[PDB]
């Protein structure tokens, strides 16, 4: 969840609200094929999820009635009268103690 | 998209916007900080001889941030520009670094 | 195209 971009930082600063960053490559939660995590890049949330909390180390799954359609959604967009989202499969990721 | 009554098919989005909806009459332009570049999305071409379109290929569904040290400015456009000496852009999808 | 996640469009 932390990162630093230039050398000599005095602390870790924190991932912005729409971006997350994971433990690593290995046990990062959805993340593409080509992307690389090494401390120094936030990534964006992928489509679908979103996140509005600082320093996380994954995104949040978008609820049945919400959907999120951009990239590094701080929240999620509301389904509309006259439409619906209904995916059963949606979860948070649950963390190990 | 499609935008005219009694159609056989629908028209692909050109690069520079993008339909992330169902069904619209009109395509979304891409905002500053982002851009769509399909390169394959064509419109279909009548068969003169039975007057049946065969060719489409549809354009993009979301729009795409500009990366990390780049930036875009205008709307409607397919590519992010780096902007030069003395500015930088340590986010994602920045309309101006 | 770097932190973009879920990748996208070449530039
Ligand atoms: C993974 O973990 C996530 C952790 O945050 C979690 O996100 C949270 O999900 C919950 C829902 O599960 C979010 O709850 C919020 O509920 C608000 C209202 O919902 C209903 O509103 C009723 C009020 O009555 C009005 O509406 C009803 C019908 O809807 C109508 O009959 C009335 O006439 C009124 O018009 C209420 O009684 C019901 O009980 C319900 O509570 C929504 O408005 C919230 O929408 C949000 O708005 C926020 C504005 O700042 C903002 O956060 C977003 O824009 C968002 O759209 C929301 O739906 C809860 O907010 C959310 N947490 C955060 C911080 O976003 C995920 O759900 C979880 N994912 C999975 C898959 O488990
Ligand atoms: C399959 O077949 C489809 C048949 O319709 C076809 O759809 C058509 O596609 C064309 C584009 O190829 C649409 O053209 C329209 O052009 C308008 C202007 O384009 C540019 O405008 C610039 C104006 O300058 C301002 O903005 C620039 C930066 O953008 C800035 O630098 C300046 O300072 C100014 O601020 C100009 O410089 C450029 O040279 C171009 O001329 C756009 O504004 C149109 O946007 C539309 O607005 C319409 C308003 O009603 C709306 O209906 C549309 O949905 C859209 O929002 C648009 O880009 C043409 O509109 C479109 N046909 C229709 C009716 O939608 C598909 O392209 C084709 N598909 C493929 C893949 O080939």
């Amino acid at each position: 969840g932390y990162y630093t971009d230039v050398d000599g930082l005095p602390i870790q600063l924190p991932c912005k609200p729409g971006t997350f960053m994971p433990f690593d490559t290995a046990t990062a939660n959805l993340l593409d094929t080509g992307l690389t995590v090494d401390g120094t890049q936030c990534y964006t949330c992928q489509t679908g999820t979103f996140n509005d909390e600082f320093s996380q180390p994954v995104c949040k799954a978008c609820w049945s009635g919400s959907f999120a359609s951009k990239r590094g959604l701080p929240t999620c967009e509301i389904a509309q009268p006259g439409t619906f989202t209904n995916v059963a499969a949606a979860a948070n990721a649950t963390f190990n103690t | 998209f499609n935008d005219e009554f009694s159609q056989p098919v629908c028209k692909a989005c050109w690069s520079g916007s993008f339909a992330s909806k169902r069904g619209l009459p009109t395509c979304e332009i891409a905002q500053p900080g982002t851009f769509t570049n399909v390169a394959a999305a064509a419109n279909a071409t009548f068969n003169t001889a039975t007057l049946i379109p065969t060719g489409l290929v549809k354009g993009a569904q979301a729009p795409t941030p500009c990366g990390m040290g780049y930036f875009q400015s205008s709307a409607e456009t397919t590519t992010c520009t780096a902007c030069a000496v003395g500015t930088y852009a340590d986010q994602a999808g920045l309309a101006a670094c | 195209g770097g932190g973009v996640n879920q990748n996208g469009d070449p530039v």
